[PDB]
């Protein structure tokens, strides 16, 4: 008799539905605790965390699949490759911020699922994206650098 | 924003108005045809360009013509 | 000889081609009996091949360096060197038959166009009328020339619909 | 209530009045052929009974009679096959030497040098080599003589006449009513047990009393003219006992539940017969008997005129969960009142079944001397693959047709159909993403291999020597099947097919079946197949789900199922109907099936088919698939270019016809491009100029010539494209296999 | 939206009638440690300007040129390495 | 004597379980449309966005994205349930603009008092030649 599929926030005329994949308590908690969905946290710190994770997870592919994977100096070459990829996605973030945030407009408000009014995410602003982009560069480069250190350390590996 | 025009060859059959899917045409009084009515396009901003009105016109040549021009969010039929 | 072409009768390549074709047929025939169906069929094919080559050489056809017959498509050149049956005579024969069919169709269309319901006459042909017009189409050259000199074979340009330029 | 035979007497008079009035079935085709479009419309709606009438009873009667006519046509075709095999074939000679004599059942007349097509197949006979496998089927059935084939042909003609008479009788004399057609319970009960079960039991009986003794003697080695006739074995338990000793006990063991006694002719061996290369006929007999019992038992589940039995509506309405709201409610009403929904389901399962048949037939050759006949094997596989693909596309088309005409929102509220239609965006978006991911990770691998090979870096390719992409799951399943006998099937003496592994089964010096190893190339081609199938499914599903409405066009259902577009507005609505989705799905299905048949051909020619010389197996292509199928250049050179020399060098021989069609098909395909890249306006204006020329000479026709409609142009283009491509592959495959097989 | 019943439209609360919800956003200023946060905001001090952040990207462009003129040779790239003999060609050519 | 009827926000919406073909983010930053009708009974109808809804007995309000969707629903109501509706355009700022039944009378019916906008008093072939209006951002139909 239970119906696990309901319209988004009870409204059945919005292009979205609530399913155990989107409205699941654990899934909602984990998705809400990500650095991207922190309206009250500084965009620079969230960007640093995102960049660190992305830079660290981006070394592996070139390490085990790069053109020089069969050479002892593959770790260094890949660290540099990840640094280059981070710099590229860095300029991508900057271009997106410069194009998206260039004007102002009386946008509509933002509320929670319960109906509590909340301010717009500071990340969606000219200065908010710039701070987030700067943190992504420091975190992204640090993540790639840590990826090389883990290769040298880590007794198992 | 397309350009919709009505010519005096219209016979006031009102078929183009009934065939419009965005309510762009309407019938207004006239005295050049037996029906004593002519077609008009007061809301061309809502015209999408489907040309359904032309497929319903029985006059030869057509009394209603649609010239596709600058595309807008409404003329492109975008819901996103 | 017209354009450096050698008659097929004195062409060595032509004879070699005939010999090779007959040789291949006999090689295939060697794998059968003497009075079986495949043997008789192969023998008939051999006879037809020999007859074809002999007829081509006897008809006066021209063969090139490759040993294959070549056709002369030029009046005067084919008429003075005895090659009118290559393209000239076939051209006349075609033109005649093609004009016959075209004239029969034109007459049928014009005859049924005067009927109260011509579209039905077009999808449901009138067999007796079509037969009579097909027979009358054999005199198409005379009829066409008479209609042309009479002026009834053409439609006035002012009576034919045209685009608004 | 109460299932019964309800029929209407003399509903339609039998005369030729309507034969002389083309377009009588359609109301819109009554104004006569004013333009040439009327002629095309006459044929495009001849079988669209939904438009000719609004009564479901008349539509059902028309469908029933059309089915009878189709059955009669199929019977005529079967009669022709048997007659040709009895009068213009070398079946009798082929029986004495089935490994060297090539089957032939067509003879051409000598008119314009075409007698060259009468190849020297063998046995003092000349004709066209056939690849339908009729000789193997007849041998498995124990035909032996040509008189039996002639008798079968005459019987097929009689059956065709009976089918045509049945159609005429059921449409003009005794026409069943609508309530008679809506007896899904009775129809299923009769089709399960009375049709499939009874047919399987009858075939098992024939195999026991005709196929087993005759084939056993043939395999042991006995002249076909010396084997006793089928009736001498069917009505004489003494001789049949001489061949199968369990028959000395009669039917007593069957009724005493001592079935083990029948283990001599009802075995569960497996593998293939080493003499003929096909499945053991005893195993097939046992299989048919088991499936017959299963079908007969299954034909007793639905309720009819008695209390016992289940109700389809009750079972459907009782299957509802928390994720599907109402559930299967309303499905019974849809499947009992809409012919298109039933046609869609039946076409989908029918095509899938045809594909499964192709797979099971090449894997486990069921007929004697069939596996060693490479031409027949390849032809049967490719033919069934194409039939399955076409049927699947048709299933999608009819699903869209039902969604456009027979769909009713008031009857499908909160059920499976309504819930599916309420989240079509998520389904289509996810299917689109999976299609893109598959395309990348499947084709990009080939592109990467090509780039590495061209750059002189073979160590960076996705091959068995460099980065390996082993199909561990497929290999595990294959080995599991190989180890099944004696473990997870103790009563099995061998595996179902030698492809799972084991020894090499060769007949007459040619490999009939052998293990098929899977490597990186197999992994790549399988992912290519998955990607193509997914794209075809995406196109068909998108058309079915958006056939009614869409964000771009909210009233697409009002425009119908087959319309060219909705004008040039909104940027363009070209090919937005469901018919157009089917039109594109046809191209994608052709692409998928083409890659599938190419993969099968190359794999069998490189790792299965070949010859045994006491020193190993000499495959046709030498096993170049495992080292060249990982790149597109390998497929173009080692498969398309290397294997095409047989069809381009067939001039002057018996296979010359294959060389002609090979070119002709190439033409038709290219011809289709004219209708696929063009528009109606250009041709209409060109026709205007030609019409002026005709009017100038008073030869203009009253039936105003008009260019083919947009939908007709697309249909012609797709039909020509598929005909040309399929015919090209057909000619190439047949010439290559008939020249090296 | 005032969806207290079956009304999903409200001019006085039009913000809620257009589905303008964060869905997963949550404002919370108590998470990252003050000592670690200071270190990162300090490291990315002046790098928050478009011109300055682009300068960091410009370094990547210099690294690309550095690789071609030095990095490619240090990894013993085949293009920067040597060549062995040659061929003559189809006919008497080079 | 006709005045545009005001849009009531207290009108209940039809019974619908929800779908993914509804309003997106365009309605929050651009505009959306609202169709309100009156039904004499609770009955199932087909929505332009996919699925089936149930219109209540009385006033019904439905918010859609494009105006064409509202007009398609109105056409379905007029040709299937003989129900007349009103279409309005709502902007994010909160402005409502009356639409379709502009003067209370359907466009297919002449009302005598409308604007004869875009009505040339010539034939289609009596337009100025394209060469006579060159170097002017206008087409021959606008002269
Ligand atoms: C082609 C994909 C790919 C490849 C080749 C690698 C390869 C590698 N990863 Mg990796 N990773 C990947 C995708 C990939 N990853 C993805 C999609 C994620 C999640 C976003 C991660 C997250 C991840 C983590 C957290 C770690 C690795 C680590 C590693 C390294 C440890 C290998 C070992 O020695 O054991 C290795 C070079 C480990 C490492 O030491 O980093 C160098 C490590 O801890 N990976
Ligand atoms: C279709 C185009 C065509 C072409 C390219 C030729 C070409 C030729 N014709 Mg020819 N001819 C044609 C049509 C054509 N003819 C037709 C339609 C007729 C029927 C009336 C003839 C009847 C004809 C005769 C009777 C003769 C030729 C001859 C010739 C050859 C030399 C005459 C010449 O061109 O000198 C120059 C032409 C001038 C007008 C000057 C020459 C190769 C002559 C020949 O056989 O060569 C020995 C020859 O006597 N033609
Ligand atoms: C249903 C499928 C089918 C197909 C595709 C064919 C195809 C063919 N048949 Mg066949 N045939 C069939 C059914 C079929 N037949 C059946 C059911 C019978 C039993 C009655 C026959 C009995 C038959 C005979 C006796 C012969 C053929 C022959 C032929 C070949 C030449 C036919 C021809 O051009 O004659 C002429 C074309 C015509 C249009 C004239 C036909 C006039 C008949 C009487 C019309 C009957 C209605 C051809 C490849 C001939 C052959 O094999 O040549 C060696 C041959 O002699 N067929
Ligand atoms: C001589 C017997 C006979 C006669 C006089 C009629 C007469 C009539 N029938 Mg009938 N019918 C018959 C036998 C007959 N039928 C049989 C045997 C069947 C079973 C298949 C049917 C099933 C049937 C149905 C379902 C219907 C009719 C209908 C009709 C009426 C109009 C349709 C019509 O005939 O158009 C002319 C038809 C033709 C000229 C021939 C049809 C095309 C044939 C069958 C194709 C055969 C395929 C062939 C092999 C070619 C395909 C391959 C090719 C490309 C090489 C008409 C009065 C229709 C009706 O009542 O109208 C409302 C109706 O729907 N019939
Ligand atoms: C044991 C009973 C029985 C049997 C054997 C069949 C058999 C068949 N039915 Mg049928 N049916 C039955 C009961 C049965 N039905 C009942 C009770 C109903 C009412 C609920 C229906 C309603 C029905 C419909 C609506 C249709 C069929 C169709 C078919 C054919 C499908 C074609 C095919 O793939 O098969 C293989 C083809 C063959 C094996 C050809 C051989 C045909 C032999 C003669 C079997 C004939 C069996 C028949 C029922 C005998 C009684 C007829 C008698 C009065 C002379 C098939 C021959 C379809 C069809 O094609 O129409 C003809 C179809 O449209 N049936
Ligand atoms: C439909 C399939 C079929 C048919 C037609 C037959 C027919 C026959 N079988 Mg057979 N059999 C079959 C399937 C079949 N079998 C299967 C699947 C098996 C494996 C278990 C066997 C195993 C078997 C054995 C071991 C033997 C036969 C034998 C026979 C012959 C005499 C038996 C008999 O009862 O007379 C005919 C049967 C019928 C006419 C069936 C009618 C149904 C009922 C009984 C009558 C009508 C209903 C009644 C009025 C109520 C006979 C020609 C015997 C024989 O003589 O060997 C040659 C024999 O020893 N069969
Ligand atoms: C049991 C199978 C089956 C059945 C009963 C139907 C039945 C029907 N289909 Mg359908 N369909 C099927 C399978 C089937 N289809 C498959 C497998 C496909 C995928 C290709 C389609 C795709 C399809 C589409 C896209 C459409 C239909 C439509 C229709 C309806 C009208 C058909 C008609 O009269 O058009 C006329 C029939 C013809 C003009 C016959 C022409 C035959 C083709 C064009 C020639 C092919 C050449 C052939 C292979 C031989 C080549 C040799 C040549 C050189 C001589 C009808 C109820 C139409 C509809 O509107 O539905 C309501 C519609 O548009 N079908
Ligand atoms: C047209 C110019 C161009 C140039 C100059 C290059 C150059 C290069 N490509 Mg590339 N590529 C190009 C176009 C180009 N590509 C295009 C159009 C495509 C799409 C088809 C690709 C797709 C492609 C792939 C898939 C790959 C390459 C790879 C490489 C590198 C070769 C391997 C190597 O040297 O080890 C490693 C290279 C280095 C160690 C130097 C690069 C890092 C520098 C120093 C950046 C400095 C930033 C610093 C961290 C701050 C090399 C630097 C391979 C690679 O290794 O990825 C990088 C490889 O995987 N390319
Ligand atoms: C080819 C062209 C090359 C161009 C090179 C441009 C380089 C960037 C530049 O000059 O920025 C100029 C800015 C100006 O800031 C300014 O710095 C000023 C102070 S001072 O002038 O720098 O002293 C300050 O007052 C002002 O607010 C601030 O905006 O200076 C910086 O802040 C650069 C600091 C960079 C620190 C991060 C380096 C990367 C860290 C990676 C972490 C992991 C690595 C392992
Ligand atoms: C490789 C496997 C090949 C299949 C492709 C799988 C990809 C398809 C993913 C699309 C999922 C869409 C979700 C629909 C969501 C949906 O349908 O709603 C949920 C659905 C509804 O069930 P109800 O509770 O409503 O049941 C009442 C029913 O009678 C009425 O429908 O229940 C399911 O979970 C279906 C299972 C979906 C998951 C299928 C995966 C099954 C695993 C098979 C694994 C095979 C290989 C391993 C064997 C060892
Ligand atoms: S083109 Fe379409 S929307 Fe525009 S006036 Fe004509 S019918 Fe209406
Ligand atoms: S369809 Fe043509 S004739 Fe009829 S009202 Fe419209 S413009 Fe006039």
């Amino acid at each position: 008799k239970v119906q696990v599929v309901q319209p988004v926030n009870g409204d059945p005329f919005i292009g979205m539905l609530e399913t155990p994949v989107t409205s699941s308590p654990a899934i909602a908690w984990y998705l809400s605790n990500l650095p991207a969905y922190r309206t009250g946290v500084s965009p620079l710190l969230r960007g640093v965390e995102i960049g660190l994770a992305h830079g660290y997870l981006l070394v592996g592919p070139f390490i085990k699949l790069g053109p020089l994977r069969d050479v002892e100096n593959v770790a260094e070459i890949v660290g540099c490759i990840n640094g280059a990829a981070t710099v590229l996605i860095l300029t991508l973030c900057l271009a997106y911020g410069a194009v998206t945030f260039q004007g102002e407009g009386p946008q509509v408000g933002v509320k929670t699922l319960s109906g509590r009014s909340i301010p717009r995410d500071p990340l969606q602003s000219a200065d908010g994206w710039n701070k987030f982009t700067a943190g992504f560069a420091v975190g992204g480069l640090s993540g790639a650098a840590w990826g090389y250190l883990c290769t040298q350390i880590l007794p198992y590996y | 924003s397309h350009t919709v025009k009505i010519y005096d060859t219209c016979i006031g059959c009102t078929q183009c108005v009934r065939a419009c899917p965005t309510d762009v045409l309407e019938m207004v009084p006239w005295d050049g045809c037996k029906a004593n009515q002519i077609a008009s396009a007061p809301r061309t901003e809502d015209c999408v360009g489907c040309k359904r009105c032309e497929s319903a016109c029985p006059t030869d040549f057509l009394s209603v013509r649609v010239y596709l021009g600058s595309e807008t969010t409404r003329s492109m039929g975008l819901a996103y | 000889d017209v354009a450096g072409l050698t008659p097929c009768s004195e062409s060595k390549a032509f004879a070699k081609r005939k010999k090779n074709e007959v040789k291949a047929l006999n090689k295939r025939l060697k794998n059968y009996e003497a009075d079986s169906a495949p043997a008789l069929a192969l023998k008939a094919t051999i006879a037809r091949t020999e007859a074809r080559f002999d007829k081509y050489a006897k008809q006066g056809l021209l063969c090139g360096t490759d040993g294959l017959p070549h056709l002369i498509a030029d009046p005067g050149l084919a008429l003075r060197y005895g090659h009118a049956g290559d393209v000239f005579i076939p051209t006349i024969g075609f033109i005649y038959f093609a004009g016959w069919l075209g004239y029969a169709g034109s007459k049928y269309l014009q005859a049924v166009a005067a009927t109260a319901k011509p579209i039905e006459k077009e999808i449901i042909i009138d067999v007796p009328l079509a037969w009579k017009l097909l027979w009358e189409g054999f005199g198409w050259p005379l009829r066409a020339f008479a209609e042309y000199k009479n002026g009834s074979l053409m439609e006035d340009d002012a009576k034919i619909t045209v685009s608004p330029r | 209530k109460k299932v019964k035979i309800v029929v209407d007497r003399n509903p339609v008079a039998t005369n030729f009045e309507k034969w002389a009035k083309p377009g009588h079935f359609s109301r819109t085709l009554s104004k006569g052929p004013t333009t040439t479009t009327w002629i095309w419309n006459l044929h495009a709606d001849a079988h669209d009974f939904d438009t000719q009438t609004s009564d479901l009873e008349e539509i059902s009667r028309k469908v029933f009679s059309a089915h009878f006519g189709q059955l009669g046509i199929i019977f005529i075709w079967l009669s022709g096959m048997y007659f040709h095999g009895a009068r213009f074939s070398n079946y009798e000679a082929w029986l004495t030497d089935p490994t060297h004599i090539k089957p032939s059942a067509q003879v051409v007349w000598p008119i314009v040098g075409q007698e060259i097509l009468n190849a020297d197949v063998g046995g003092g006979f000349q004709g066209l080599q056939i690849t339908s496998g009729f000789f193997q089927l007849w041998r498995a059935a124990g035909i032996t003589s040509e008189l039996q084939l002639y008798t079968t042909a005459i019987g097929a003609l009689v059956m065709a006449a009976a089918m045509f008479f049945a159609g005429w009788f059921h449409y003009h004399k005794a026409a069943p009513k609508l309530e008679w057609f809506q007896n899904v319970e009775s129809m299923l009960n009769h089709h399960l047990g009375g049709l499939l079960g009874l047919g399987s039991l009858a075939w098992a009986g024939h195999q026991i009393h005709v196929s087993l003794p005759i084939n056993k003697l043939l395999d042991a080695g006995v002249d076909p003219k010396e084997i006793p006739l089928p009736h001498e074995f069917t009505l004489n338990p003494e001789l049949m006992a001489q061949l199968y000793p369990s028959f000395s006990k009669g039917l007593a063991p069957f009724f005493t539940l001592d079935w083990a006694q029948y283990s001599d002719f009802l075995t569960f061996q497996g593998g293939l017969n080493p003499v003929t290369g096909g499945l053991w006929l005893t195993d097939t007999v046992h299989h048919h008997l088991a499936i017959a019992v299963l079908f007969l038992i299954a034909g007793h589940q639905y309720r009819t005129n008695w209390g016992i039995g289940s109700s389809l509506k009750e079972i459907l309405e009782a299957h509802k969960g928390p994720f599907t709201g109402e559930g299967h409610k309303g499905l019974y009403e849809i499947l009992t009142t809409s012919w298109h929904a039933q046609l869609a389901i039946n076409l989908a399962l029918f095509g899938s079944l045809s594909i499964i048949v192709a797979h099971h037939m090449y894997a486990m050759p069921p007929y004697p001397y069939l596996a060693t006949d490479y031409g027949t094997q390849l032809s049967l596989f490719t033919h069934h693959m194409w039939i399955g693909g076409f049927c699947i596309v048709g299933a999608g088309a009819h699903a869209a047709i039902f969604m456009v005409r027979d769909y009713d929102p008031t009857n499908n509220y909160n059920n499976l159909l309504d819930r599916v239609l309420r989240h079509r965006d998520a389904i289509i978006s996810h299917l689109n993403w999976v299609c893109i991911f598959l395309g990348f990770h499947s084709f990009g691998l080939y592109i990467h291999n090509d780039t590495m090979s061209a750059l002189g870096r073979p160590q960076d390719m996705f091959s068995d020597t460099a980065i390996q992409l082993q199909p561990v799951f497929a290999q595990w399943v294959q080995n599991t099947h190989f180890l099944a006998p004696g473990f997870t099937a103790p009563n099995a003496l061998a595996s179902t097919s030698p492809s799972w592994g084991g020894d090499v089964v060769a007949v007459g010096g040619k490999v009939a079946m052998m293990p098929i190893s899977l490597g990186t190339a197999d992994f790549l081609v399988h992912h290519i197949h998955a990607f193509t199938i997914h794209v075809t499914v995406l196109i068909l599903l998108k058309g079915v789900l958006y056939a009614r409405s869409s964000r771009l066009i909210p009233d697409k259902a009002n425009l119908g199922f087959r319309f060219p577009c909705d004008g040039p507005g909104r940027g363009g609505t070209c090919q937005v109907s469901a018919w157009d989705h089917v039109f594109l799905g046809l191209f994608w299905m052709y692409n998928s099936i083409s890659i599938v048949i190419f993969h099968f051909s190359w794999k069998m020619q490189s790792d299965v088919w070949g010859t045994v010389s006491a020193n190993g197996v000499s495959h046709i292509t030498g096993g170049n698939f495992a080292q060249s199928a990982n790149t597109i250049n390998g497929w173009l050179r080692d498969f398309l270019w290397a294997q095409s020399s047989q069809v381009i060098q067939s001039y002057g021989s018996a296979l010359s016809a294959y060389g002609l069609i090979f070119l002709g098909a190439h033409f038709v395909w290219a011809f289709s491009l004219m209708f696929l890249f063009s528009g109606r306006g250009y041709w209409q204006e060109l026709i205007e100029s030609i019409v002026w020329a005709h009017n100038k000479l008073k030869v203009a026709p009253a039936i105003q010539p008009r260019a083919l409609s947009i939908t007709q142009g697309r249909a012609v283009g797709v039909a020509h494209y598929l005909l040309g491509g399929i015919a090209t592959t057909w000619s190439f495959f047949l010439a290559r296999i008939l020249a090296v097989g | 939206k005032y969806g207290e019943e079956s009304r999903y439209f409200d001019l006085k609360d039009l913000e809620n009638t257009v589905g303008s919800w964060d869905m997963y956003g949550q404002e919370d200023k108590s998470r990252y440690n003050g000592l670690q946060s200071e270190f990162f905001e300090r490291a990315a001090n002046g790098l928050s300007r478009r011109e300055y952040i682009l300068g960091l990207v410009a370094i990547g462009g210099a690294g690309i040129l550095a690789w071609g003129g030095k990095g490619a040779a240090d990894v013993r790239l085949p293009t920067v390495g040597p060549q062995q003999p040659a061929q003559v060609g189809p006919r008497g050519r080079l | 004597a006709f005045t545009p009827p005001t849009l009531q926000s207290d009108t209940p919406s039809p019974i619908f379980g929800g779908s993914t073909g509804g309003l997106l983010s365009q309605a929050q930053v651009e505009e959306f449309h609202v169709i309100t009708w009156e039904s004499k009974k609770e009955q199932i109808f087909e929505m332009p966005t996919g699925g089936a809804a149930i219109m209540r007995q009385g006033p019904n309000l439905l918010k859609l994205a494009r105006k064409e969707q509202c007009l398609a629903l109105l056409t379905q109501l007029r040709t299937k349930f003989k129900i007349d509706g009103y279409i309005y355009r709502v902007f994010p700022n909160g402005e409502v603009q009356y639409l379709h039944p502009k003067d209370g009378v359907y466009p297919e019916k002449v009302n005598a008092g409308r604007s004869g906008d875009n009505t040339n008093m010539r034939r289609i072939g009596q337009n100025k030649e394209p060469v006579q209006i060159k170097f002017s951002g206008k087409i021959p139909a606008e002269f």
